[PDB]
């Protein structure tokens, strides 16, 4: 949803919410507004971000408007999320190969959920990857 | 895909959720008040 | 160019894109056994990247099928002669190396024998003045 979750205008800004969410986890979205894979993430992401909230938080970048952020994916740049906690980026192994980024749309809210919780247990452990509970491998 | 390598710096059910959206954004331009 | 080796200008960058379209042009106009060389016409980059021919080659359909069914008799009478055939081994030249060639191909030796065959005056008079040519010959008139 564009009303639910909170957008952001440039890099810095990303930068800085980043790098200041301490206890929380931080998701970021960079997509493209009008894309339907983007736009399908952010409706899945509102509902999580309710639910998650007191450990994660959710974020939004239009990639177009935005351009800071294309050493994150050597200008791959389809419509896809970021995870990161103490401004580490969090590495989220699926079956995809793209460890860094979730390039892809998940459906189950629950699912998805469980993914940000494990990538936050994995941050307050220490741990950079972080093998997800479920496997994808369809969806690249 | 040898232009697209080289200008490497420089570039069914979702309907529903769609028209939500837009729908949404409609109503948003409508009323854009205090 | 050779000279160089890494540039990597924006021009340049831009020519090579049409590569693919290049390589099929100089596919298209390739030597046909009757012929000695092609003498062809060319578009190049001022480097000395992408270069490829701007020559479309065009034929006189029957002449051309003349020419081909020349060319399969020759190799016919070739086969009919020659014993131990000389399979040509693939790839033709050494891998690992970098077997280029432009001085000793320029000034090579005489372009031995492309694939023609004998023409007797009796039977087929009018074609043989111009048949095995490169445009092919009936050209000027």
């Amino acid at each position: 949803a564009s009303v639910l979750l909170p957008q952001l205008r440039t890099g810095w800004h990303v930068d800085q919410a980043i790098v200041t969410e301490t206890k929380r986890l931080v998701v970021i979205r960079f997509g493209r507004k009008n894309d339907r894979q983007c736009m399908i993430m952010d409706e899945l992401l509102s509902s999580i971000a309710e639910r998650v909230r007191n450990f994660a938080v959710i974020y939004l970048c239009d990639i177009d408007e935005v351009s800071d952020f294309d050493e994150m994916y050597e200008l791959t740049d389809p419509m896809t999320v970021m995870f990161f906690y103490h401004n580490k980026h969090m590495m989220c192994d699926f079956g995809t190969g793209n460890n860094n980024k979730l390039n892809f749309i998940v459906d189950d809210k629950q699912e998805m959920i469980d993914i940000l919780e494990t990538i936050f247990r994995g941050a307050r452990k220490n741990k950079g990857l972080v093998v997800s509970p479920y496997d994808y491998n369809h969806k690249r | 895909y040898i232009g697209n390598l080289i200008t490497r710096q420089f570039e069914d059910a979702y309907y529903d959720l769609e028209l939500r959206n837009s729908v949404m954004d409609d109503i948003l331009e409508m009323m854009p008040e205090s | 160019h050779s000279d160089m080796a890494n540039t990597d200008k924006k021009a340049f960058l831009g020519a090579l894109k049409y590569l693919p379209h290049a390589i099929l042009k100089l596919l298209e106009n390739m030597p046909h056994p009757w012929e000695q060389a092609k003498e062809v016409k060319v578009l190049y980059h001022t480097s000395g990247a992408i270069t490829f021919v701007n020559e479309t080659p065009r034929v006189i359909e029957p002449v051309y099928t003349a020419q081909w069914s020349a060319t399969w008799i020759a190799m016919r009478r070739e086969k009919r002669d020659r014993t131990h055939f000389k399979r040509m081994r693939f790839p033709p030249f050494d891998d690992d190396e970098p077997p280029l060639s432009y001085e000793q191909h320029i000034e090579n030796i005489e372009p031995l024998d492309p694939i023609n065959l004998p023409l007797d005056s009796q039977d087929d008079e009018y074609v043989k003045d111009w048949l095995y040519d490169s445009r092919p010959l009936e050209e000027d008139s």
